[PDB]
Parts: C-alpha cells; structure tokens; sequence
C-alpha cells in the first residue's frame, strides 16, 4: 500500500503513467491550486519497490502539462508548456493558446519527433538534437480538435472529436487531404484510444455519455454504445479482453465486452477519498494505482477478475467480426 | 476516371507534398542568398508541373516579402554605415589606393548588381511568380531604387 | 426486451436508441401499445436526469472545482448555455409521442420555466460582464497604458490589463461572442505590450549575468565602463 502525500494534500491529480523502459516506475503530474506549499507545477517519479513519497523529482515553479516520455527508452522527457511552449529535459542529468496533448514520433535514426496538440485544436510539430529544447524547428497542421488519437499501424493518420460535434480524420502529408469526419454518432466527442489488440479499431467518447468503435475501415461505427460519464478518460485495459473503463466522482464503471453485453460488467466507488482522478492499470499485476482529487495516491488488488484466458485471447477478433454482426443487426 | 482521379490525385499529391517539403527545404537548407538560390537555380525542371504552382502560389508571397527586406537592407547599406563597418555612398576614404571616387563606384557597382539579381527572378517562376500584381508593387519601388 | 429498450441502458436517450433501433417492429400496433406503457417510463426517467440537472444548477458555477483557462464568467455562461443545450435534447424529444397523454407536457412547464430563469440568470451574468471591461478600460485601463520601465528592476503597470483583455478576447472568440472595436485593440496593443516587456525583461537579465561576472573582480578598466553603461529615460519616451 503506497498512499503517497508528498505536500500533494492540495493537489489534484492530473495524469499517471508508467513506464516501458522500467515496468517497475511510474510517473504521476498534478496541478496544485494553493501556492503556500512546495513549488508549482508538478512532475513525479517513483518505482514500484520504492517508498511511498516520489523518489525523484523536477523543483521549479513553472507549471507543466502534457507530459511525455522518449520513445525508445527513459531517456530523454517532453513536456507542452501551458503558453503553447515545449521544454524537453535529460533524463540523465540533474502565444494566446495552451497545448492540450503532446505524442512522440520515434524515428529510431535520431532523435524523435514531437507533436502537440493546442488548446485551439492547431496541431504543431518538430524535434532538434540540442535539447536546450529549441523550438525554431517547427511545423503547423490545420487541426480543429484537441485530442488527437493517431493510427497504430500508420502513425501518419489521426482523427478527433471537435466540439462541433463531428470527428475529423485526416494524415500528416497533406493537413487538407482527407477532411471528411467520422459519423458513427455524430456527437462532441473529447476522447479517442484504439483496440490495443490485430484490428485497426479505435474508440471515440463524446460529451453526451456516448462511446464509438471507430473502425478504421468503415464511416459508420460499430456498436453505438452508451453510458453515463463517458466524457472522462476511456481507455483500454492491458489484459487480453477488451475491457474498457470510465471513472469520475471516486467512482468506476468497468466493461468486459469479451464475457457479456455492453451492459457495465463492474462498478466501484471508492471511500479512501473522494472524486477519484486519473487511474493506470499496469499489465504486470492487477495492484490498479489511482489519485484522487485532494493530490493523495492509492491501490488496491482485485486478482479474480484478471483474466478468463478462453475467450479473449483467440475469440476477440472473432468478437470484433461480432460486433459488425451487431451493426448488421442495427440495420 | 473519377476512380483514377480519386487514388491518383491523392498519391501524386502525397508526392507534390514531398515537393512542397522542399520547397520549404528551400530556405530550411541555406542561409545565404546564393545558397537559396543554389537551391532555387536546381528547381528548374520544376516549371513544367502545374503542381508546384500550389505551394509555390502559397509561399510566393512570403518570399517576396522576405526579399524585399534583402532589397530595402541592400539600400539601407548603401545610404547608411551599417553595423559591422561603416559603408556608405560617400565612403569615407580611411585608406587610399585608386582613386576615391573609383572606389566607390566599384561599391556601387557591387551593389546595384545585387539589386538587379533578384528582379528578374521574379519575372520567373523558379525563383518568381510570373508577374503577379504583389510583383508589380515591389518592382515599381526597387526599379525607382 | 421491450423492458429491456431501456434496461440495455441506465439513460432514457439510449433506450430511445434502442426505440429507434426497433424499426421492423413498426407494422404491428402491439408493440405501439407497449410502447404506450413505456411512454412512462420514457417520461420518468427523462424527469429523473432533469431533477439531477436541477440540483447542479443550485450548486452554480462557482461551487464545483474547475481547472481551465476559462475567466469564471466565461466559464458560468458556458456552462449554463451547456446545461442549456443538454436540457433542451430532452424538452424537445418530449412532443409529438406522449403529447396525447400531457404528462409530458405537465413536466414541460417546470422545464420551460427552468429555461427561462437561466436566460435571466445569464443575463445577469452578462450585465455584469459585458460592460464591466468597458468600465475597466474607459476609466483607468485605455488611459495612456504606461509603458513598462525600470529603476533597479522591471516595473509593471498594467499587467492586470494585459491578463484581462486576453482573456476577454479568447473567450468572447471561443464562444462566438461579439468582441468591441475598443477591446479588439486594445487586446492587439496588449498583445504589443507583452512582447516588449519580454524583449526588455530578457535585456535587463543580460545586463544582470554581465555584471554577476565582473564584479567578483571589481576592475577599474569595466566599473567605468558600467557607468558609461547607465542611461536616461524621460517621460516623452513612455508613451513610445
């Protein structure tokens, strides 16, 4: 039980991560709203044998968002700077518009390219070897939405959900080549991640409630689902069932499409603290990590519900051909 | 056809975008006038594509504008000393080995042809944009200059 | 299964998608009368999620915590047009299915009237916002900015202007409110203004690291050199 608190009684946590290059660390970013304390911003980081409070950490009082780790291995960090700026630190050492996401192109060659994502939808991109980094290398991309999901298998392509409720798609050689928008069901929709599994299938979840199996290969989506707080983070469980995962107000409600409906196989509210922030399962052990909105950190174990080991693993693209099924059924 | 248009103006775009990639490489390689214009001279061939003229008719008119600051700042080096030395059109003769006079119209020789390099460029398409009204307004100033 | 057009769901606009999924069932007016029955459920449920929507108007805006770049009055007013939009799918999906049986229309007037007390909510809202910059502006802000100067260190005038009007104009933009001429400008001008005092922050830094290495050796050929370094700023100048 790792309940870390290091100041961040005051903070809220704003993202977790962990990390390929050492299964065993994770990286944790908060926003703090009283200034009395520490210092402002907040990068943390902390392996999973280590105690409780982070072991290491960045001191200075600049605010810092839209966190990133270089692609290869732990060595070099990105982050998007809230004045639309980047700053990019080694590891191993000591504009009217915010940026809202932030992804790394790896080109093993050298150095590896940097994409962010403004809070105007304005897509910017580039990378340089002086890493003290210099952001006169610079490209723009007519962009309208804010999280930008990219294409697994080709990184090129990427769509988002717009406030206008529509998802644009469209690639990094033309901005203006493909600028049609996926219609599944046509909503606001704020968030976008993709099967981690053989198909070319992504998600999309908008501000009504609705969730979108955006098959690369088709206009229409898959299964139209549906489901209160579907707003918030979604993602994709790291477990061979196609479990999928929505949580807000120290509360989380949990799909294993694999085993049964689209009706939600699980639901959790937590008492520990209240309004529940950002989670991470790792694929290692089910000890799911969670914040919480007073800054605080948490865990806890639930091992029967790892996996069913029959159905998901071969049967899931038979699952997938299931669900078009399903939307033959919708017709 | 229109299946023919639809994968081949999307590839051979894909490809006009390599092309507009250096067209920006363009200035992103040099940092000198004859540098670029290594690089614009190679762009010859260029011409006979009615595809570049895209990219070409979008960055034209930033690179007009840029070389018309080279222009005003070859002027302004003329009229005035600039920074790292003093020249002038009166040259102040700090060391006498021809004439003066023949001096500085050596100086003024190297100057105005600088200043006529880059207006007939723009007449041209590799290094212009055949004679657009943008073209018309710079040329009827630096042709006075 | 007719129970389940809405058991598939916790929310009445998915069980309406089911509703809407149930198409080949349209020739047989059987399934109409138990779509009869289930107008009421359609009905409640609808009520439900609107009683929640009540109690989170009554903790307006400024109760919940938001993390944004949203002034807290572009924020409110985007929120209550967003509450606005969400209430409205509901009231209009309301007609022309159960307006036979009025229920709907019975808890339409307590919807309607919610409307139109959040259009007055956000006009009071706006009363207090909209002109406020104007205000600001006419009577200390668009008179005769002072330029940002320095007696041992950068002194700023009107930072508060500058956060201010950009923050003015990014939302009046974001949400497709009509921006003034005068804030239009006087945000370019800000815009004008920060960029210089950041050219001169990073000059005066400069002049700082300078003399941070020359005077651990205090040498009589650079002190004088300092002092030749000093100048004069007159009053005709911070307007410039």
């Amino acid at each position: 039980y790792y309940w870390s608190q290091g100041d961040q009684r005051k903070k809220n946590v704003t993202s977790i991560c962990w990390n390929p290059l050492y299964p065993d660390l994770f990286a944790v970013s908060l926003g703090s709203y009283d200034f009395t304390k520490q210092r402002m911003g907040l990068i943390c980081l902390y392996s999973l044998k280590n105690t409780t409070h982070p072991e290491y950490a960045f001191n200075c009082e600049a605010g810092v968002m839209c966190l990133d780790f270089h692609p290869k291995s732990a060595a070099l960090l990105a982050v998007g700077l809230y004045d639309g700026t980047v700053l990019v630190y080694d590891i191993r050492n000591k504009h009217t518009d915010p940026v809202w996401q932030v992804k790394w192109n790896p080109d093993t060659s050298k150095n590896y390219n940097f994409y962010s994502i403004s809070s105007d939808g304005r897509v910017m991109n580039w990378i340089l070897m002086k890493n003290k980094n210099e952001e006169e290398s610079t490209l723009i991309g007519l962009a309208c939405g804010l999280c930008f999901d990219f294409n697994k298998f080709e990184p090129h392509i990427f769509l988002v959900g717009t406030e206008e409720g529509k998802i644009h798609k469209c690639s990094r050689a033309y901005s203006g080549q493909y600028q049609e928008t996926y219609n599944g069901h046509l909503l606001a929709v704020y968030k976008v991640k993709w099967n981690n599994f053989h198909p070319r299938t992504f998600i999309s979840a908008s501000a009504d409630w609705t969730v979108r199996i955006w098959d690369s290969k088709y206009t229409s989506q898959i299964i139209c689902f549906d489901l209160s707080m579907m707003v918030v983070d979604a993602v994709w469980a790291p477990y061979s069932s196609t479990v999928f995962a929505c949580a807000t107000m120290d509360k989380v409600q949990v799909y294993d499409l694999n085993v049964d409906k689209l009706n939600k196989l699980a639901e959790q509210k937590i008492v520990k603290q209240p309004k529940l922030t950002n989670l991470s399962f790792n694929y290692k052990d089910p000890i799911l990590l969670v914040g919480d909105s007073h800054g605080g950190v948490t865990l806890v174990k639930l091992s029967p519900n790892l996996c069913k080991s029959g159905p998901e693993i071969k049967q899931t693209e038979d699952k997938k051909a299931m669900e078009e099924f399903k939307n033959v059924k919708i017709e | 056809f229109d299946d023919d248009f639809y994968e081949f103006r999307s590839k051979i775009k894909e490809l006009e975008r390599r092309l507009a990639s250096v067209i920006t490489q363009g200035f992103d390689d040099y940092d000198t006038i004859y540098g670029r214009f290594k690089l614009l001279d190679n762009f010859e061939g260029l011409l006979t594509r009615p595809i570049i003229a895209d990219e070409l008719e979008k960055k034209h008119i930033v690179l007009l504008e840029m070389y018309k600051q080279d222009l005003k700042q070859v002027q302004s080096i003329f009229l005035e000393g600039k920074q790292f030395v003093d020249s002038m059109h009166e040259n102040a003769p700090l060391f006498l080995n021809m004439p003066p006079i023949a001096g500085a119209l050596t100086w003024c020789k190297s100057l105005r042809d600088r200043i006529q390099e880059p207006i007939e460029k723009l007449a041209q398409l590799g290094q212009g944009i055949t004679e657009r009204e943008e073209y018309k307004d710079v040329q009827k100033l630096y042709t006075s200059i | 299964f007719i129970d389940n057009n809405f058991n598939r769901f916790r929310n009445i606009e998915y069980s309406l998608k089911l509703l809407h999924k149930f198409q080949s069932t349209i020739k047989r007016d059987s399934l109409k009368h138990n779509l009869t029955s289930r107008y009421n459920a359609i009905l409640h449920n609808y009520a439900t999620e609107l009683d929640t929507i009540q109690r989170v108007f009554q903790d307006q805006k400024s109760n919940p915590p938001l993390v944004r770049n949203m002034p807290p009055e572009a924020g409110k007013i985007i929120w209550a047009r967003h509450l606005f939009q969400k209430i409205t799918g509901p009231i209009n999906i309301f007609p022309e299915n159960v307006i036979n049986s009025t229920e709907i229309r019975r808890y339409y007037g307590s919807y309607n009237t919610l409307g139109k007390q959040l259009t007055i909510y956000e006009m009071w809202f706006y009363q207090d916002w909209v002109n406020k910059i104007e205000q600001s502006k006419a009577a200390l802000q668009a008179t005769l900015i002072v330029r940002h100067d320095e007696n041992k260190k950068l002194y700023v005038n009107f930072d508060l202007e500058i956060m201010q009007l950009i923050r003015e104009a990014k939302c009046l933009d974001r949400q497709g409110i009509e921006i003034p001429e005068s804030a239009r400008i006087i945000l370019l001008q800000e815009d004008k203004f920060k960029t210089y005092y950041n050219e001169l922050l990073y000059a005066l830094k400069e002049y700082e690291r300078i003399n941070s290495k020359i005077k651990p050796i205090c040498k009589n050929l650079l002190l004088p050199h300092i002092e030749d370094l000093d100048l004069k700023l007159r009053p005709g100048m911070v307007t410039l």
